[PDB]
């Protein structure tokens, strides 16, 4: 199973200098020999089988030649040692041994398993074993994905292959924004275009002034022009025959490789937004197709081996026997009885009222009881589900009693095979969730615990003379006053409630919803799941039912919609409507709702794998977002299984996201060591010990010459030593920079700044930066310059996680250190002096606004000056993600939305440029008119914002764990009130968080200035 | 307004904390989330929305005096007559210390009491993770040693199989001096495998009694759990009377 940690043996984090290693000859024989933790196996067993000649038997041994080493891996795995330029402290060894054999079976399948292994990080060979034909199934048919993938990728070989790798990095719409567009000069852009000159590798500029919609090959075109003209009949036919170069972002691995206007690119985009002069890289499109190696797909091993009833006809309600439960961690002194708690759900909506089975006492688990459901078997929907659970209860405190649950369990009524469960059944039972005082686990996932020491409940399903399954498809297929309603009920955001009259006009008027699509979430809640006849009538509206937008789509693939073919139709709007861009935007959501299907083998889990196999963007965060929940019991079987298709199909960046996970182990190895062993150490010490350790070989062939697991276009080259360091905060992060190897790195990033910390869960903070980055989307789209900052976040595994440095950036405590509350302007007046101090202050102001409608919105953690960061600039940002929505709640029992970010007479002063009475003055007014549009903007787009956190309440994120915290946005954007009375709600509090400042302007009545 | 089941301004929210887990005919009457009435009824398993809207009061033709009277109606008489199909059987009462200094300073006791409960179960709860990972650790080693065991008796057995011919062609021999450097290495193997075998059941005796640690922290959570619920439904009980007994907006 996988590795406990990342050290160099079992129990030792790092080998010695030089170690003892048993090894163990073919003829049977033990050698010890003394080894450098560094060899490689090529030194090991060459001075193994020098010395093995000065032990008996040795005339029965072959060449060195003949054989490679295999031993046990910290994985508890046997691995065969093919490649024998792997460093010993590399093995992963459990022990300091090595057994000689001769290399035998398929060498080629060995080394890519071990590869997928090391990857997914569990070995290959644990899938084999398990007996669940689900399991066995998942592996064989996905392997259609993977063929179909490869042979698209394969297709338009090179020019496929190249789109594959380099995907275009492009905004989901041509259109520019009317503030964007009146940057350019006359809808033209001055673009600067490098050539690398031979010889010497020389570089030239050529400077371009073209139009924003001009395509890659018209831009090249222009370059053409301007490298031979500043004739016709000439130009013509050198333009036409020179189309054969390329153009490329300068100091990343960013391509323009499809025809879009050149200002789609968002590289283009950010540059006119940002007044920045583009940086392009002309480059023969010959040397590319030559960088670009075979991505050949091999079918696996496991690819080439070797009287039912209708649920329809079956007249009896559903009852479910509750045997017995090994045992439950419960003190019996403490609690008075234990029972079992059950459950028949469609999604978090239970089907008919939840049973209980008697109480018993805690040493004796035993109930041997029928519970009889008021649901009639033929009225099971396809997605219905057993939830259950043992609660304690203890009494004494008057009649007020308190019921606990102990352990969780769900299941599905019908298996992949659409076959109804019957018989006997074991169920080995989860923890509950820390924060779940709910008695059911409904949202949470189904399947027994692998971990068999744990409480197991023994159930039984009742048997119908046969095996029954659910009916077929083909089976199941057998005013003005109104519209206004319709419209209002459509506008409404996912979680507003829906009357019971309003269910059953809804109902009702199912026929007219078809006139507008966007209704069919509103619509799916008002059947009526415990009716086969609603059902039927509700499967043959969504057959024929207009496309929605894929933002829309999303929120039918949350934990509120489990019916297949609702879930396979919203699959459908986003495989034909869904932008390579909002899928790059919305995979940690669309990652996280695989854990809410009933199987193993979906429409969504084909597409998301078609998808990462198609472009190597998505494939690299789709595997990482997979890999960082490795650990998690609860999902691993199934993202293991996914992990192991996506390696198996994705090419040659099997090899690089090796290089990335190895470079992580040994980073994880060093902190644990700084975290345990070296913990009570100086600061002094610590760096001497990371110095030497740094310095390593297999420390530097491992840290250096590796991509970004942040962003794969930025390449990690040669370590900046003397720039590495531990930071002084508590968990040890690590604070790296490496040489970007570009040739042209002078021009876009000469530092790779990354904080690496292992200790605390980043899931949070990488959720709130895409928040962040999506807002921030939404104000640019309507016009709005605020200048967001969402850096780099990358959860890399178990409070595990990669953070990207901001560079030219001081905290606030950091520019206070004289006293004042003058300084953070004066601070900034010495950074812009001169005719860019105007600059500056729009830049504070605009980022000031964002951030300020942003935390107030997301209810983040608090802010001080730790938490608050300004560029040299004047860009301000926060940082430290770490807490949002309700997270205070539970603790004080206080009802009150916090306004985290308190603009202080500090920023006040900065924002209206020194003046005494900071909100009197006309800058602050415009900084109220950012907010204000800011507040709106992200208020008119609630509904996206609401299903991105819906689809996320799976992850195991402590503050979003119910729909109960995601009333919290409900509520800062005002969302059961009118626009007009929610910007007035921002407002006050604003107003009170300020002690005045923000009041009116306009007109209260009519809201008109 | 002096009616038990009108509760005020309680979010959809609050009513669903009531609600949870109640027998169906369950209910109670709340100012709309924004037609400024909403009653909430538990029927199967579910928390049903029925809004109350002209001088008359409803939910369909409006034709009632007051809440009170739409409310006690259907108290009495079935929902089916509007739609089916269960009666406003069990309303949630908003019936169960003098002074807001006493009440204050049992807040004060409640809080303190409530801070020190929830930073001890997450003490629990990390205690819980940890041993929950050393555990998982333990297993897998216990998995490689018995891989590794198999592989140093595989050696033994291999070094038998080959050196049986061998000894007894040195017996012969009079070569006795070489009998020993087989013997002696065979001794070296059998010995590693005694170190091995011993270091497997010693990590197995660990996971026994950490197996046994893990049980007793999950037996202490499972105590403090329920006190710690009801200690905050206490401590926010007598927030409410405090905002209650002081001077209001
Ligand atoms: C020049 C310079 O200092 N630039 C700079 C610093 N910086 C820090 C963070 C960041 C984000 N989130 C955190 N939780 C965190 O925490 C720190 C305490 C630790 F834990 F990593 F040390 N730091 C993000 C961007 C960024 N840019």
């Amino acid at each position: 199973p996988p590795r406990p940690s990342s050290g160099e043996l079992w129990g030792i984090h790092l080998m010695p200098p030089r170690i003892l290693v048993e090894c163990l000859l073919p003829n049977g024989m033990i050698v010890t020999l003394e080894c450098l933790r560094e060899a490689t196996l090529i030194t090991i067993k060459h001075e193994l089988f020098k010395e093995a000649r000065k032990y008996p038997l040795h005339q029965l041994l072959q060449d060195e030649s003949s054989y490679i080493f295999v031993s046990v891996t910290q994985e508890a795995e046997r691995e065969e040692f093919f490649d024998e330029t792997r460093r010993l402290c590399d093995l992963r060894l459990f022990q300091p041994f090595l057994k000689v054999i001769e290399p035998v079976g398929n060498r080629e399948e060995k080394i890519l398993n071990r590869e997928i292994g090391f990857a997914i990080g569990m070995p290959v060979c644990e899938f084999d074993m398990v007996k669940d034909p689900e399991v066995q199934d998942f592996r064989r048919n996905i392997l259609n994905v993977c063929k179909e993938a490869v042979d698209l990728r394969d297709l338009n070989s090179p020019h496929s292959r190249a789109m594959y790798v380099y995907p275009p990095n492009v905004e989901s719409s041509p259109e520019l924004p009317k503030h964007i567009y009146n940057k350019l000069d006359k809808g033209q852009i001055i673009v600067v275009i490098w050539v690398i000159v031979s010889p010497n590798n020389d570089k030239q500029k050529y400077t371009l002034k073209i139009n924003h919609d001009c395509v890659p090959e018209q831009v090249i075109a222009e370059a053409i022009r301007k490298k031979t003209r500043s004739s016709e009949q000439l130009k013509l036919c050198v333009l036409e025959y020179q189309g054969k170069y390329i153009l490329k972002v300068c100091g990343c691995d960013e391509y323009f490789l499809e025809k879009y206007p050149l200002s789609q690119y968002k590289y283009i985009r950010s540059c006119i937004m940002l007044g920045r002069m583009p940086n392009l890289m002309l480059m023969a499109k010959e040397s590319l197709y030559s960088q670009l190696p075979m991505d050949c797909f091999t079918m696996p091993s496991y690819s080439r081996r070797i009287s039912t009833k209708s649920l329809w006809v079956i007249n009896s309600a559903l009852r479910i026997k509750i045997l017995c439960a090994t045992y439950v961690n419960v003190n019996i002194r403490d609690i008075d009885k234990i029972y079992v708690r059950t459950g028949i759900y469609h999604g978090g909506e239970p089907l008919c009222d939840n049973v209980n089975t008697q109480r018993v006492p805690c040493s004796n688990p035993r109930w041997n009881e029928w519970l009889n459901y008021d649901i009639y078997i033929p009225d099971l929907p396809r997605a219905a589900r057993l939830c259950l659970s043992i609660c304690s209860v203890k009494g004494r405190k008057g009649a007020k009693e308190e019921h606990c649950p102990l352990a969780w369990g769900n299941i599905n009524l019908f298996d992949y095979t659409d076959t109804l469960v019957s018989g006997k059944m074991a169920l080995n039972l989860w923890p509950v969730p820390h924060g779940l005082e709910d008695l059911l686990n409904p949202i949470g996932v189904t399947g027994s615990n692998p971990n068999k020491e744990t409480p197991c409940l023994e159930l039984e399903f009742d048997w119908f003379s046969s095996v029954v399954k659910f009916p077929d498809m083909s089976v199941i297929e057998e005013r003005e006053n109104d519209k206004e309603q319709l419209k209002a009920i459509s506008t409404r955001d996912p979680l507003s409630e829906i009357t019971e009259q309003e269910k059953d006009f809804l109902w009702s008027h199912r026929h007219y919803c078809v006139t507008i699509p966007e209704i069919l979430p509103k619509l799916l809640l008002s059947v009526k799941w415990n009716s086969r006849d609603e059902v039927a009538q509700m499967y043959c509206l969504v057959k024929d039912w207009p496309p929605i937008k894929p933002e829309q789509a999303m929120e039918l693939l949350d934990c509120n919609y489990p019916d297949p073919m609702v879930r396979g139709f919203a699959v459908r709007c986003l495989e034909k409507y869904l932008t390579d861009d909002k899928l790059s935007q919305y995979l940690i959501q669309l990652v996280q709702v695989l854990k809410y299907e009933q199987y193993l083998d979906n429409l969504l889990v084909r597409f998301l794998l078609k998808k990462a196999l198609t472009n190597q963007r998505i494939g690299h965060f789709f595997f990482w977002h997979l890999k960082s929940e490795m650990h998690n019991k609860t999902v691993s079987q199934r993202f293991g299984l996914l992990l192991e298709s996506y390696c198996r199909a994705c090419g040659m960046y099997l090899k690089h996201l090796n290089r990335q996970v190895e470079a992580m182990e040994k980073l994880i190895n060093l902190t644990d060591i700084l975290k345990q062993e070296k913990k009570d150490e100086t600061q002094k010490v610590q760096m001497k010990f990371l110095v030497e350790q740094m310095r390593r070989p297999d420390f530097m062939d491992a840290l250096q010459g590796f991509l970004s697991p942040l962003n794969p276009a930025h390449q990690l080259g040669n370590l900046r030593l003397e720039e590495c360091r531990i930071m002084s905060s508590a968990k040890r992060p690590l604070w790296l920079n490496w040489e970007n190897p570009d040739i042209m790195s002078e021009l876009l990033f000469q530092n790779n700044e990354i904080i690496f910390k292992n200790g605390d869960d980043l899931r949070q903070d990488m959720l709130t930066l895409q928040i962040i980055r999506i807002m921030e989307n939404i104000w640019q789209n309507q016009g709005l310059d605020l200048r967001m900052l969402p850096y780099g976040c990358l959860s890399i595994g178990d409070c595990v996680g990669l953070i990207e440095v901001v560079r030219n950036s001081h905290t606030i405590m950091q520019i206070q250190c004289q006293f004042n509350s003058h300084t953070l302007h004066q601070w900034l007046k010495d950074k812009n002096k001169g005719e860019i101090y105007d600059a500056a202050i729009d830049l504070f102001t605009r980022s000031c606004a964002g951030y300020c409608v942003a935390t107030f919105i997301l209810g983040i953690g608090d802010r001080h000056n730790s938490n608050i960061m300004v560029k040299d600039d004047g860009q301000l940002f926060h940082i430290d993600f770490g807490h949002f929505l309700d997270h205070k709640k539970k603790k004080f029992g206080y009802k009150r939305e916090r306004v985290p970010f308190v603009l202080t007479q500090d920023f006040l002063i900065v924002i209206s440029k020194g003046a005494q009475e900071c909100t009197k003055t006309r800058e602050f007014e415009r900084f109220q008119e950012m907010c204000y549009k800011a507040y709106l903007a992200i208020r008119q787009h609630a509904n996206l914002f609401i299903n991105l956190f819906s689809m996320m309440l799976g992850s195991g994120m402590p503050e979003l764990q119910s729909f109960d915290d995601i009333a919290y946005i409900r509520k800062t954007l005002a969302l059961d009130k009118t626009e007009q009375e929610a910007l007035e709600y921002f407002m006050k509090q604003m107003n009170d968080a300020h002690h005045g400042g923000w009041t009116t302007k306009m007109d209260w009545i009519f809201h008109t200035i | 307004q002096d009616a038990e089941w009108y509760w005020g301004d309680i979010s959809r929210e609050e009513v669903n904390e009531k609600l949870r887990d109640t027998a169906d005919g369950t209910f109670l009457v709340r100012d709309a989330s924004t037609g400024d009435y909403t009653l909430t009824l538990r029927k199967g398993g579910n928390n049903k929305l029925i809004k109350i809207f002209d001088g008359k009061y409803g939910f369909s033709p409006l034709t009632f005096s007051s809440v009170v009277e739409l409310i006690n109606h259907y108290r009495n008489e079935s929902l089916a007559q509007y739609n089916p199909d269960v009666k406003l059987l069990y309303p949630v009462s908003k019936y169960q210390e003098d002074n807001i200094e006493a009440v204050g300073k049992k807040l004060h006791e409640y809080n303190t009491q409530f801070q020190e409960k929830s930073r001890e179960y997450d003490r629990l709860y990390e205690e819980y993770t940890r041993t929950s990972q050393e555990i998982q650790m333990k297993r897998t080693a216990i998995e490689a040693f018995n891989e590794t065991i198999k592989i140093f008796e595989e050696q033994c057995q291999t070094q038998e199989r080959y050196s049986k011919e061998y000894i007894e062609k040195f017996k012969r021999e009079g070569n006795e001096k070489e009998i020993q450097r087989i013997m002696h290495n065979y001794d070296k193997l059998k010995s590693r495998i005694s170190e091995i075998i011993d270091s497997r059941r010693r990590l197995e005796e660990d996971l026994k009694k950490q197996a046994a640690e893990y049980r007793e922290i999950d037996k202490r959570m499972n105590s403090i759990k329920p006190d710690l619920i009801q200690l905050r439904k206490t401590r926010d009980q007598y927030l409410m009377w405090l905002t209650q007994k002081g001077v209001r907006q």
